């Protein structure tokens, strides 16, 4: 029934014993340089040579960072996104690259009607949509506002404003009054259950700036977030393929979901 | 067998006790012993070998008395005595051999070899003198079936095993607890291991056991036990479970509480230590269970804490080990240890005359298979050869 | 006599009927290689040592053994004899490539 | 604890060992507009809470039509039952909608602009889904020309779909293909069944037994959470539902994917 | 323990052979036996009961000999002789029972009642007459440390155990592969099963084993293997392994495919057996490991094909099995079989008489227990125990 | 005296050597095939070694039985000829090296040293018969 | 000691000296026709004996 998941496993010290699919997501810009009507013709014959068989390997292109991060989703056994950095998105790319690159679960957040709260450091709130505008207003034991009154939104604290992706993380154990955008936004509450080894993230350009971790005393560099000098996208797309071995190696395609979606949904 | 250590400590006895110059009342006894040897070996013919490349050989003992007129032994006397002892102790290591390489599924301490079958006989038993050597005493012992008993300097009782169990892992082996150990000879060595350091486990507190049953009982052990198994504290790179692939260990040791070995006899807790290292004691067990909990600490330099964070990368993993040692041991069966020749002399015998392998013990007299399985037949085979080995070692240098 | 010699520059003498090691002669070895047939050592010589001590092969075993016969290669093989299993497993991975 | 192995599983022949779900029901706007009631679905609630389902657990789902439904049947929910009209002429359109909301698919992109597609087992069909889709394929012999099709020419292809908002294609496993699809407005993927989905159960409010969840023509099972009710009123079939809650519910089981048990196993 | 089954010969020899108009030649040597034994008893005083509810009772011994002088025994005599016999035989009785609700963790094999042990003295040598049953010469032959052997017809060797193991399984419990078993007594059932049919199977073929240990070597075993599992054979509804819920098995059952059945001793292959039913013999032997395939029909007739669906929908479930029976055994230890009644005796009397649960038989000498935590001091006092069951038994019935 | 007289191939545990000169250990370090995240990350294919792989063994001789006399863990005939020397301030004499150094009379155990050191133990022996 | 077997369906086990039948062992039959060289029987067991 479980697998056998309470049950141990004994393995010897000594004892010798010695179709995949990939996902490339690259924003628009690579594809308006490149130029080539055929290239990912060419790319897939080139993988053919690392070993993916013809009709393994998907190419999606996003237009943005900021537009891929609304509801991303993951197709392949092995999903590499190529993210092109930006000075001014760092936060914007950290919270993507948290979001593909962790596994977490969801819950709806009807926030007309009801105050919510931080349980633990592994519980955010994560807002996607169109236009995510956050305002939070937290409230004492008595369930009135701190520095906000309850029912004039203008005194919340704004979070967030117009953006595609939100990962807010509140003060744990004190209850919040959220005016949320509803209308082009939708926001859950989430919890972070662990890595993703589904998915790896290769920045270019950029001085390897990427906090996944709402925690501000760790910026952990796992083996799956990579990043590369770059001046043509060709030269990048060649680097890609042929290290997709290193890369794969990096990897690891258990952590395959059934749907494509970054979020496990629990009502 | 008795005939055959009496043989033996005749001969031994003989080549010490009877040197020039002696006073002839320091070995009047000790001639007699030999004189009654003499006349009782005479005029039997033996046979000795044809098992594997051990030569087939005879002898016939046709000698005469040694003197019994002098009051002091001279250069003459010791000779012809030397004469004499050397074709016995020839006889004597030629018999033990041939009694070594042999084994039998049913009547294991039975003799085997036709030399030891024939001395086995009522004209032979006139030539018993005393019993006195450990392995000799134990064999009369188990034949009127009372309790033996043999006193081993770290006693080799578990059979090698490097082992590892895990009690959560992935696919990733990048998040595990569990359990690693070597069990080899006298020494237990085992480390539980947690890769979060208990941040998400109840009162942050992961417990570990170890439990090794041992073969045979032994009693009044000394034990060694100290906190911390230096075996599993460096980094590792380890085949996983399957065998499919490598996981990483990168071990980080602290020190374990509640630390609690249980030695068992038949289920029953006969001894029990909490928190004790050095010197312990088990008088009668057969079971071993070590108990050791990894606890998160509760306060922690800032070096410590990067070291133990919450999130889910954890560069290192939280070790807890207890090494194990049996210093000295007794047991009612008969096992190879560190100060005795009786396994090496008898292996060395089978090895060097290429003796078939036989029907009760494994290749190679393998200790780790003999331990393994260690059934009453092959203990009472292994006994037999033990005994013949000592036996010969009292002479053969 | 049987003389024994590989390209790794390990090289043995020993005996037929109990594989004990005896003086190489490297004039006697070349002599004998030049014209009799030489034999793959399958089962090289550490092999036949260890087997010997530890099992006391038969006469007819030996014989086939450094001949390298099949039959009681396989036979050993389907006996489970674990020395001879790792040479000859030694042997199929060192058929890398 | 140790997650993505299996384990064998010991368990006794002769040993005794002597509310908090969600609930999910759909339904088509036919029921509520002839139930005519504002308050009908806190009604519902409140003999749900009688048989002993909190309030706030039984969610009221309503989709237009069987057509609509289709596009992406998206059911989040304990236990999910779906009461879908019989229509005589939609016949297909039930038997891939049941199929779809009652197995487990495991699904990989394609883009047929760029490759060709077999499918290699019995399990993998062609799944697709959206406002318009209109599936049209070239078999290709082992030269990748077309079989009673013309490569290059899209018009000479063989059409298996027509504007279908879901439609599953079964080809000849084994060779290839090029498809035609309608992508600007529909989506196709390669999926392959894993299994039985347990969280969802199919009530058809009308008809004979006329659906079947497997490709092969030969076998047409009717397992436990394909039901079927006589009807003349939407009232009936709701207070049915109701009452024998516990009987649907024992009928399907929580889903297997997400159980936290399948953690490395596709889902998780 | 040789006094005391001397005792009881005598008696029963007395019963037997002293009756009226016999020949008094066909009894002399008896009548001297009886006469050296009532010699011996004189003048002693026994002591026996004292625990549970069994009476303390005294018994003092001061009888007259037995005439040696008739032609032929006329009702006279045997009076005279019954008198002495009654008297006697109630000693025996209520000497057995007493050793027999006693029980020892040290030194089981030792006598455990008081008059047992007077009876061990060297005074009482005298009465030793014959020693030819089965019980008490393996007695006698483990003294003199020599190869002892019972002769059981259905060994009861296996501890009851009926379970199952599920290598392929879910929640929904609708697609299972696995074993199940019963080891019972003398026999081992096993069926394994495969929902599926091995549709998706590497060569359609899936494997089953099945190991079976024994807490004692059984040699000369005569066995029955029949290639149907009978117990697992009609539809059943189990509860899973943790209890939560039932699940189905609707089986229907196919030929076992390479079944190969071994028997081991330390590990090692002693007899093995191909494709092989009926009666077969495992010479010695401490394991049974059997192996056995579910190979998917190949060919298929219509009705048989409807069965197995390549979908999951499964309402036929693929089963094989073996059925294993140890008809006749001899083995080293003492065990229950169904045709001896020692063990039967053993627990009445200490039901009978309300024995408080001692430290090393379970409670009610469950036999399941005791077989499956069967050890070398509940082996020396189930043998101590079944030996002075047999003595008992030659006298009352 | 450079010929095999035992070989153990994968064996580990207690093994006997009946009669030997000369130990020969061979090992070797085989990179794995396959290997987690975590491991693949420690073995690059460029220069920059941060962990060096390393394979080893432990041999250590329980018990051993020698013509000649040697030094011992459980013997203390050693220790008394080197108590004596060093007590009375024996000047270093023209067989053993300063102090009985057990290292240096390992090292070359010369014939004359294995004669002298067998003379030595001896009255050592006898010595310790009487005197506690 | 000889194990012949042909395609019709006759197998024979005997002695090489004196042809004597003896009950033939398929396994030990099939062990040595899988490692042994295999003779043709030109003149089978019925014409030798
Ligand atoms: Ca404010
Ligand atoms: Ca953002
Ligand atoms: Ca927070
Ligand atoms: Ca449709
Ligand atoms: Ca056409
Ligand atoms: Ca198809
Ligand atoms: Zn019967």
């Amino acid at each position: 029934q479980n697998y056998g998941i309470n049950l141990p496993i004994t393995g010897s010290m000594d004892i010798a014993y010695a179709t995949s699919t990939l996902c490339l997501y690259y924003p628009t810009e690579a594809a308006t340089e490149i130029n080539d009507n055929s290239w990912k013709d060419t790319l897939s014959q080139l993988f053919l040579t690392k070993g993916w068989p013809t009709g393994s390997v998907y190419f999606k292109e996003y237009t943005n960072i900021a537009s891929f991060s609304v509801d991303p989703q993951l197709y392949c056994d092995y999903n590499v996104v190529l993210m092109k950095y930006d000075a001014t998105l760092q936060l914007d790319m950290s919270e993507l690259a948290d979001l593909i690159l962790n596994e977490w679960l969801c819950n709806p957040m009807d926030i007309t009607l009801y105050y919510y709260q931080q349980t633990d450091e592994a519980n955010k709130w994560i807002s996607m949509g169109s236009s995510c505008t956050i305002k939070v207003c937290p409230l004492n034991t008595q369930t009135l506002g701190i520095g906000c009154l309850t029912t004039d939104a203008t005194t919340f604290e704004e979070v967030a404003t117009a953006e595609k992706l939100v990962i807010t993380d509140v003060v744990d154990g004190v209850n919040h009054k959220l005016d949320v955008t509803t209308a082009t936004c939708t926001i859950r509450n989430c919890k972070k259950l662990g890595p993703r080894e589904n998915v790896a993230v290769i920045q270019v350009g950029g001085s390897d700036i990427l906090d996944i971790t709402a925690d501000p005393t760790t910026a952990p560099q796992t083996e799956r977030m990579m990043r590369i000098n770059w001046k043509k996208w060709w030269q990048v797309f060649y680097t890609v393929v042929d290290y997709v071995d290193q890369i794969i190696q990096v990897m690891s395609k258990r952590s395959r979901s059934l749907n494509s979606a970054a979020f496990y949904y629990r009502v | 067998m008795d005939v055959l250590y009496s043989l033996s400590k005749t001969l031994k006895d003989a080549r010490d006790k009877i040197v020039e110059g002696t006073l002839y009342s320091n070995v009047s006894d000790l001639i007699q012993q030999f004189n009654q040897m003499i006349i009782t070996m005479n005029g039997n013919e033996f046979q000795t070998g044809g098992i594997g490349n051990l030569p087939i050989r005879n002898w016939n003992f046709n000698f005469g008395l040694l003197g019994t007129t002098l009051l002091n032994l001279d250069a003459n006397y010791v000779e012809t005595a030397r004469n004499t002892i050397d074709y016995f102790v020839d006889f004597v290591d030629n018999v033990c051999m041939d009694e070594m390489v042999r084994e039998s599924q049913r009547n294991g301490i039975a003799p085997q070899s036709d030399s030891l079958r024939k001395l086995s006989a009522i004209k032979f038993k006139r030539i018993n003198f005393d019993n006195s050597s450990e392995y000799i005493e134990n064999w009369n012992l188990q034949n009127r079936r009372q309790r033996t008993g043999f006193t081993f300097h770290k006693p080799n009782i578990f059979p090698y095993s490097a082992s590892f169990t895990l009690n959560r892992s992935q696919p990733a082996h990048d998040n595990l607890m569990g359990t690693m150990w070597l069990n080899a000879g006298s020494e237990i060595q085992v480390a539980g291991f947690d890769y979060s350091c208990a941040i998400n486990a109840p009162a942050n507190i992961q417990q570990f056991e170890h439990i090794v049953p041992l073969r045979r009982v032994l009693t009044t052990a000394t034990i060694t036990l100290l906190p911390d198994a230096e075996r599993f504290s460096f980094p590792r790179v380890i085949n996983s479970a399957d065998g499919a692939t490598t996981w990483f260990f990168n071990p980080v040791i602290l020190r374990p509480n509640n630390v609690e070995v249980e030695f068992l006899l038949n289920g029953q807790i006969i001894n029990t230590y909490q928190a004790r290292f050095g010197t312990i004691v088990a008088r009668n067990f057969d079971t071993i269970r070590l108990s050791f909990q990894l606890m998160r600490p509760p306060n922690m330099t800032p070096a410590v804490a990067v070291l133990f964070p919450n999130a889910q990368p954890f560069e290192h993993h939280a070790t807890v080990g207890l090494t194990l040692r049996i210093e000295s041991a007794v047991c009612e069966s008969v096992l190879a240890d560190a100060s005795e020749t009786l396994l090496a002399n008898v292996t060395s015998v089978r090895q060097e005359y290429a003796i078939p392998v036989g029907p009760v013990f494994p290749p190679g007299m393998n200790w780790t298979d003999l331990i393994t399985n260690y059934s009453p037949s092959r203990e009472d085979n292994l006994q037999r050869v033990f005994t013949v080995a000592s036996i010969r070692s009292m002479l053969i240098k | 006599d049987v003389f024994e010699a590989g390209i790794d520059g390990k090289f043995f003498a020993y005996k037929v009927d109990t594989f004990e090691e005896i003086p190489f002669d490297v004039q006697k070895f070349a002599d004998l290689v030049t014209d009799s047939p030489v034999i793959s050592a399958i089962i090289d010589f550490k092999t036949l040592k260890n087997l010997n001590d530890n099992y006391g092969i038969s006469r007819q075993q030996a014989f086939n053994l450094l001949r390298s016969d099949p039959r009681v290669l396989r036979e050993f093989i389907n006996q489970d004899n674990p020395i001879i299993r790792n040479r000859i497993e030694q042997l199929i991975m060192q058929c890398r490539l």
